[PDB]
């Protein structure tokens, strides 16, 4: 506790004996030592950081067509045929 | 012939010149070095007090940097991070001509 | 009219090619800037521990200035970052969308990263050392025959 | 007493606190960062004129 | 002829097609002073001071 320093919790389930021992996951600390004692450790760990998974998209079937956007891919045609008529349209054109 | 030794040594022998070793796989168990004393000495509780300290306080792993890490010499702890070279030769493609 | 359609094909798709070598280097997403020292320098997403924790207690007493930076946030994070119980944080981070972080141990991290629907991720190492290790009544007979 | 901490660099410190620490807009961050792809017809439109 | 045109060519244009998606999207900058001095001669943009 702030400034009575009564141990909440799992610690003062053995430090005034209302238990009889702790197997739990609980972490030796220094102040800890001070007021219960302990075992030798049995499962090292750390302070890890746990955050969302942000969502990769996967790519699809026509993922060959991704490296150029969608309407030029419609624009190509459409460019693709109207030069092939002005071809065709000076192709045949009255040899005289 | 290979060799068994601990982690810390194999880690730390790797990091020297020339270095020809190489850890495989993994550890096998889960050791740890303490400090011993004479059993029943009046020593154990303000030795063991006292290493929680330097734990909390992380100082341990600033000699772990310095006897270990601030020592890294032999080359690919440094020389793997790098750029490269470039002008293809034969050797790569010898079996074309085959 | 054909070295038009020439000059307009020899531009086009050789310049598909610079964009196709583009996707095939790298699909790496970046999952922001880990070790994670931007709670300390960003206000964007916040981070907090459980109540009556170690951790808690641990950045209260850790002398380290980023992570006094961060127990400065965390003693000045208004509302609570902390929280009481153990999923109660878990699923804050998982509504947060990516706006609150969450400190926990490293044999959590894995074990809810295995669970159903992995939405979690572990980022970065570790930041210290510790060791769960079975307590007793201080004073007790039963240290040694435990202990051995 | 001046002398100190410029010899000390807490003011340096303290520089970083209230002008590096606190960078907020944008491109010191973003500006050392990877990009996007999938070429758009605004960066091809010319060509076909 | 041809065989040193040929030559001639293939050096080029792959050259020239070593990248140009990295040279299609630039968007670089406009910034018309630096060390102002138009202040001085130009009458357009005003400039003071506290
Ligand atoms: N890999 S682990 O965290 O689960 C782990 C951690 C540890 C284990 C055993 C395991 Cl499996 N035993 C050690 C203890 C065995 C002896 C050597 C080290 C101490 C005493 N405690 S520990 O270093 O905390
Ligand atoms: N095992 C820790 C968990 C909480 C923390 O890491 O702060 C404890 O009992 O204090």
């Amino acid at each position: 506790d702030a400034d009575t320093k009564i141990w909440n919790g799992m610690v003062g389930e053995l430090v005034y004996g209302k238990a009889d021992i702790a197997i739990a996951p609980l972490t030796i600390t220094l102040v800890r030592e001070e007021v219960i004692d302990f075992s030798k450790p049995f499962m090292s760990l750390g302070i890890s950081i746990m955050i969302k998974k942000p969502q990769k998209s996967k790519p699809g079937v026509f993922s060959f067509l991704d490296p150029l956007a969608y309407e030029i891919w419609m624009c190509i045609v459409f460019a693709y045929i109207g030069v092939s008529v002005v071809l065709f349209l000076v192709s045949r054109f009255s040899p005289y | 012939y290979a060799y068994l030794l601990e982690s810390t040594m194999n880690e730390y022998i790797e990091q020297r010149k020339p270095c020809d070793t190489m850890k495989v796989g993994g550890n096998l168990d889960s050791k740890g070095y303490g400090i011993a004393t004479p059993k029943g000495s009046s020593l154990g509780t303000p030795v063991n007090l006292a290493v929680l300290k330097l734990s909390e306080q992380g100082v341990l792993d600033k000699l772990k940097n310095k006897w270990w890490y601030d020592k890294g010499e032999c080359g690919a702890k440094d020389s793997g991070s790098k750029e490269k070279t470039s002008a293809l030769s034969l050797s790569n493609v010898a079996g074309v001509f085959y | 009219v054909g070295g038009v359609w020439w000059f307009f094909t020899l531009i086009i798709i050789s310049s598909y090619t610079a964009n196709l070598a583009a996707f095939l280097t790298v699909e790496r997403m970046v999952s922001p800037i880990e070790s994670a020292e931007d709670l300390s320098k960003q206000t964007e997403i916040a981070y907090g521990t459980l109540d009556s924790g170690s951790t808690k207690e641990f950045f209260r007493r850790s002398k380290i200035a980023v992570f006094d930076k961060m127990w400065t946030y965390m003693r000045s994070a208004e509302p609570s970052v902390f929280v009481r119980t153990t999923a109660e944080g878990v699923a804050r981070v998982r509504k947060s969308k990516g706006k609150y972080a969450y400190l926990l141990e490293s044999t959590m991290n894995e074990y809810i990263e295995q669970r159903k629907p992995c939405d979690t991720m572990k980022v970065g190492g570790n930041l210290d050392s510790k060791g769960y290790g079975i307590a007793t009544p201080k004073g007790s007979s039963l240290g040694t025959p435990v202990n051995l």
